[PDB]
């Protein structure tokens, strides 16, 4: 797709889990529900502004989910919760 | 002849190796379990894949699994715990 330097899916929605976190655990699992309607209003997002870029939602839990699916970009250290988006929300300076 | 001799001493450090044996097993019955990373303390958590960092360099990482492994001489039941004391009386990995 244009606008996206990869190749992406509008059908659904992927997830990122650090290395460092293991999914199939009590607490990923239980994310794993009630972030699968994140899905949905991600679609409708989407059709109003067709010209939205990533829309993603980091749990505290560990897990990334973000619209539209893309695979992910050495080992991968990546954690949401380190991002400065994250950060900056999480509390107040 | 000369083991007939020394086949009495040889029941008594059976007996004692024996007992020490089982209160070896009542001490440490199931209790060197351990993760391959030293952060996770029960087998719930130690699953999956772990970031190792080689001889201590937060500039080297590399990616392991994580195992929830047992101690090679241990004291789950008599038999090992026997066998975890004999390599004792030798002298050898006692400190271990
Ligand atoms: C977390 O996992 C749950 C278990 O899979 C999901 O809950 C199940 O979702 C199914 C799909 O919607 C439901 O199936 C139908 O649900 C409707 C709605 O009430 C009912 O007609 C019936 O329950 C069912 N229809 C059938 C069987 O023909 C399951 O009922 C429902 N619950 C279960 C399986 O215990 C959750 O959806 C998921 N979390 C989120 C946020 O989606």
């Amino acid at each position: 797709d244009a606008n996206f330097g990869r190749q992406i899916s509008y059908q659904h929605a992927a997830v990122h889990i650090p290395t460092d976190i293991y999914e199939g655990s009590t607490i990923v699992l239980n994310e794993l529900n009630w972030t699968s309607a994140l899905d949905e209003v991600f679609k409708k997002n989407r059709e109003e502004d067709p010209s939205l870029l990533w829309q993603v939602f980091g749990s505290a839990t560990g897990l990334a989910r973000y619209y539209p699916a893309s695979p992910w970009v050495k080992i991968d250290l990546y954690d949401v919760r380190r991002r400065p988006w994250y950060i900056q929300g999480a509390a107040s300076p | 002849v000369a083991i007939r001799t020394i086949g009495n001493i040889m029941i008594v450090t059976t007996l004692l190796q024996f007992m020490f044996a089982c209160i070896g097993v009542q001490l440490f019955k199931g209790k060197f379990y351990r993760c391959t990373d030293e952060a996770k303390s029960n087998p719930e958590e130690c699953r999956g894949l772990f970031i190792l960092y080689k001889d201590g360099d937060v500039d080297s990482p590399v990616v392991r699994e994580r195992i929830w492994q047992n101690s090679d001489f241990n004291f789950d039941n008599v038999l090992s715990a026997m066998m975890a004391l004999f390599t004792v009386s030798t002298f050898e990995g006692w400190p271990a």
